[PDB]
């Protein structure tokens, strides 16, 4: 099994740098070249550069030559990629990959799991959790909608479960929106039987790991 | 004609 | 530099039907010496790395189902899914390795197509807790609808608002293949309490009439 595991997520401010690791295993590391491809949120895949495992030869994309630096450590069988002079537009999931390894015999293609690099000036901030109360204006027949505003947090992500995950049906946690303040805001809903509002308690469970935030908010009618 | 160093992992053999 | 253009940006085809993704290269990527197009087709599901489906345009990577088909040559290429499964709902990228820099297409969002479903529209007033913090967010919820386009119009004192509210759409649901949409109208506490009617009008082709959910104060 040929595995490329790569480093955890990083959050950097503009002007800083990031070094992203790519540990290779399951094959003879000096044989193949590791490519680096980034993908901005909702964007296409963008190739940045490659390096040969044993030679150390590099080729950079023209868009990044002046900030990117891919290196080799044959001792650790690990590939590194250092993007300098970071910009919010560098916010992307960075992949290392053995792209289209087409040898005379068998062909294969293997990618790292992804490193989410977030470039923003916002400081880490826990979310404010506001209840979206169910009422006559959030009922459709026998069903009632209720939810929670998870507003003004950095960075991504937040986890929202309902009744500690015991309520799964009709739960819709929306993708967070990047507000003009640099902070994120999302908002998770659930539709339930409208008379169950008097017999159940409904809790959204907001987990924000980067800020150590565990907020349990009760949604009253 | 194609660049063999565009992707070294592609050996045109 | 070699621009890879995919068509369409998004297609919705029903279960067991046929899916064709088109891809056009800015430059011919065919090497006459070895008779091979330097094209690659990738599949990527949300939150996962891309998966190589086809190399040399038509050569299939080991373990790819035979319903997938890579075709085309020169500048025009095609990825064909003969009978779509729910496992094939992903973004598909064409990729050239003919010259540097390596480029990918814009991607093609392949989605499950089902029957037109109407949205269940709900509206939420700002919680007291939020108004204490100086801000008021009004949320209009569109639950389980299809197709993906809906039109959400915010009306304040019946005056249509414009570009002044933020909207978020879900992934296609795994069970009923519908979408959900949440439109958030954010105002200051003053602005909120200087107005009376807050309404979101929703247009959808599952609706024979745009629906409005209102509330006062
Ligand atoms: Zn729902
Ligand atoms: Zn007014």
């Amino acid at each position: 099994q040929v595995h490329l595991v790569q480093s955890g997520a990083e959050v950097k401010k503009p002007g800083a740098s990031v070094k992203v690791s790519c540990k290779a295993s399951g094959y003879t590391f000096t044989r193949y070249a590791i490519h680096w491809v980034r993908q901005a949120p909702g964007q296409r895949l963008e190739w940045m550069g490659w390096i040969k495992g044993g030679n150390g030869n590099t080729r950079y994309s023209q868009k990044f030559q002046d900030r990117v630096t891919i290196t080799r450590d044959t001792s650790a069988s690990t590939a590194y990629m250092e993007l300098s002079s970071l910009r919010s537009e560098d916010t992307a999931v960075y992949y290392c990959a053995l792209l289209t390894v087409i040898t005379p015999d068998d062909a294969f293609d293997i990618w790292g799991q992804g490193t989410m690099v977030t470039v923003s000036s916002a400081s880490t901030k826990g979310p404010s959790v506001f209840p979206l109360a169910p009422s006559s204006k959030s009922t459709s027949g026998g069903t009632a909608a209720l939810g929670c505003l998870v507003k003004d947090y950095f960075p991504e992500p937040v986890t929202v479960s309902w009744n500690s995950g015991a309520l799964t049906s009709g739960v819709h946690t929306f993708p967070a929106v990047l507000q003009s303040s640099g902070l994120y805001s999302l908002s998770s809903v659930v539709t339930v039987p409208s008379s169950s509002l008097g017999t159940q308690t409904y809790i959204c469970n907001v987990n924000h790991k980067p800020s150590n935030t565990k907020v349990d908010k009760k949604v009253e009618p | 004609n194609p660049d063999p160093n565009a992707n070294p992992n592609v050996d045109p053999n | 530099d070699i621009v890879m253009t995919q068509s369409p940006d998004s297609l919705a085809v029903s279960l067991g039907e046929r899916a064709t993704i088109n891809c056009k290269s800015s430059q011919n990527i065919f090497f006459s010496s070895n008779n091979k197009n330097y094209l690659a087709w990738y599949q990527q599901k949300p939150g996962q790395p891309p998966k190589l489906l086809f190399y040399w345009a038509s050569t299939r990577e080991s373990g790819v189902p035979d319903r997938f088909s890579g075709s085309g040559s020169g500048t025009d290429f095609t990825l064909t899914i003969s009978s779509l499964q729910a496992e094939d709902v992903a973004v598909y990228y064409c990729h050239q390795y003919y010259s540097s820099p390596l480029t990918f297409g814009g991607g093609t969002k392949v989605e499950i197509k089902r029957t037109v479903a109407a949205p269940s529209v709900f509206i939420f007033p700002p919680s007291d807790e939020q108004l204490k913090s100086g801000t008021a967010s009004v949320v209009c919820l569109l639950n389980n609808f299809y197709p993906r386009e809906a039109k959400v119009q915010w009306k304040v004192d019946n005056a249509l608002q414009s570009g002044n509210s933020q909207e978020s759409v879900t992934e296609q649901d795994s069970k009923d293949s519908t979408y959900s949409l949440s439109s958030t109208l954010t105002l200051s506490k003053a602005d909120y309490e200087k107005h009376k009617v807050y309404a979101c009008e929703v247009t959808h082709q599952g609706l024979s009439s745009p629906v409005t959910k209102s509330f006062n104060r």
